[PDB]
RNA sequence: AGAUCUUGGUGGUAGUAGCAAAUAUUCAAACGAGAACUUUGAAGGCCGAAGUGGAGAAGGGUUCCAUGUGAACAGCAGUUGA
RNA sequence: UCUGGGUCGGGGUUUCGUACGUAGCAGAGCAGCUCCCUCGCUGCGAUCUAUUGAAAGUCAGCCCUCGACACAAGGGUUUGU
């Protein structure tokens, strides 16, 4: 459906951007069940939200 | 048959020339799932993730010369459609595009 | 026709057979394999074809 | 235990994106 | 069927091909074409060019 | 089109007895078919196809 | 019948001008009667810390936040929305 | 059709200018090994040389293929002195 919400609370909850916030593409249906905080809590650690690495900056270049 | 798979290379550069900048990669898109509906006749055409990635891979306007895909006739017996064929295109990376023939390939 | 420019009899020397499909430099594919010799299409032709 | 065919399919699920994005650590489901 | 003049790249020029570049000090060269004579106007010396015959006699 | 190389017979011209190239059309010319006669006859109104 | 009359309505123009300032989109999937525009994932880009970022004063006044609808509005659409 | 025309491939032409990799007692030199060696061996090093007139592109509105592959006696709307 829609993951506007679950994106959001996602961002908030792993104190990251929206940028570095993962949905399961697969287990759409299990997210847009998470109305809250906590449902987000047990979603990030049963892996169905995963926050992203860092973009590599590398300055190995500049050393 | 018709659930058939074969291994084309199509010359990107030949179809996208004359194309401006902002415009050849999406061209390319449009000319890979114009030759599927060619050679294999489904109006249903897929374009697998792995394939868009690979003519996006030098940016918008550095399309590759050549590019060597699969076209598989699937069938579409899965729903309600017009269409009871799709075609499945894949992206087959390759060292070399010399010599290459239009190749049938076992399933 | 009845001006000099008419009825002047015309005697090609010359004809040029030059690509046109650029600058082309030799007249000849048999003039073009002997200024330049050998190359590695011919070499490696000859290789596996003895 | 892990056979050759549940090798090969847990390599589709940990892949999640193309050449230098993260491996996908876990999936387990809890009720 | 004419003279066959020899360019800055040392090429067979033939009739109706190239152009004669005429100096102030009386020497008179001819060229192939535009890059051969871009080449010799950039003063670029003939025995570093890969393609050309000075070159390829040279090495 | 190409480019010849010629003699010119041209008395009392700066070209007289020298070498000129001149632009030269090609147009191929294979034979030709006759399958066909009309016959006109000429009235107080033109040629028409008798 | 007039007053560049007052008020209301309607034409031709005309399916016309136009919907061209600030580089840019693409693939697959899901929900859905319906997807260029929604959401997710992958990619390619932009703002480039004097930002297209994060917070306030004045002003606005509920626009905030969930859920639902798809009439009208968002000068295309919309399953989206201030 | 004595097939057809495509799509790849090949050759030709042509454009630029000699690819990656490997090799070199080539290289301004520098840093480590000196029972060592009687002039050497281990790394860094732009650049040079050979492989290599090589590499790459070339109809999309270039030329010739008869090599590969599939496809093509099909669709729709009309028309009568
Ligand atoms: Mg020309
Ligand atoms: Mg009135
Ligand atoms: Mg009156
Ligand atoms: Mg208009
Ligand atoms: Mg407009
Ligand atoms: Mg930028
Ligand atoms: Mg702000
Ligand atoms: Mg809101
Ligand atoms: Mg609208
Ligand atoms: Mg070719």
């Amino acid at each position: 459906s829609m993951l506007r919400l679950q994106k959001r609370l996602a961002s908030s909850v792993l104190r990251c951007g929206k940028k570095k916030v993962w949905l399961d593409p697969n287990e759409t249906n299990e997210i847009a069940n998470a109305n809250s905080r906590q449902q987000i809590r047990k979603l990030i650690k049963d892996g169905l939200i995963i926050r992203k690495p860092v973009t590599v900056h590398s300055r190995a270049r500049c050393r | 048959n018709e659930v058939v798979t074969r291994e084309y290379t199509i010359n990107i550069h030949k179809r996208i020339h004359g194309v401006g900048f902002k415009k050849r990669a999406p061209r390319a898109l449009k000319e890979i799932r114009k030759f599927a509906m060619k050679e294999m006749g489904t109006p249903d055409v897929r374009i697998d993730t792995r394939l868009n990635k690979a003519v996006w891979a030098k940016g918008i306007r550095n399309v590759p010369y050549r590019i060597r895909v699969r076209l598989s006739r699937k069938r579409n017996e899965d729903e309600d459609s017009p269409n009871k064929l799709y075609t499945l295109v894949t992206y087959v990376p390759v060292t070399t595009f010399k010599n290459l023939q239009t190749v049938n390939v076992d399933e | 026709q009845t001006k000099r420019r008419a009825l002047e009899k015309i005697d090609l020397k010359f004809i040029d057979t030059t690509s046109k499909f650029g600058h082309g430099r030799f007249q000849t594919m048999e003039e073009k394999k002997a200024f330049m010799g050998p190359l590695k299409k011919d070499r490696i032709a000859k290789e596996e074809g003895a | 235990i892990m056979n050759q065919e549940k090798l090969a399919k847990l390599q589709a699920q940990v892949r999640i994106g193309g050449k230098g994005t993260a491996r996908r650590k876990k999936k387990v489901v809890h009720r | 069927m004419k003279v066959e003049l020899c360019s800055f790249s040392g090429y067979k020029i033939y009739p109706g091909h190239g152009r004669r570049y005429a100096r102030t000090d009386g020497k008179v060269f001819q060229f192939l074409n535009a890059k051969c004579e871009s080449a010799f106007l950039s003063k670029r010396n003939p025995r570093q060019i890969n393609w050309t015959v000075l070159y390829r006699r040279k090495h | 089109m190409t480019h010849i190389v010629r003699e010119v017979d041209r008395p009392g011209s700066k070209v007289n007895k020298k070498e000129v190239v001149e632009a030269v059309t090609i147009v191929e010319t294979p034979p030709m078919v006759v399958v066909g006669i009309v016959g006109y006859v000429e009235t107080p109104r033109g040629l028409r196809t008798f």
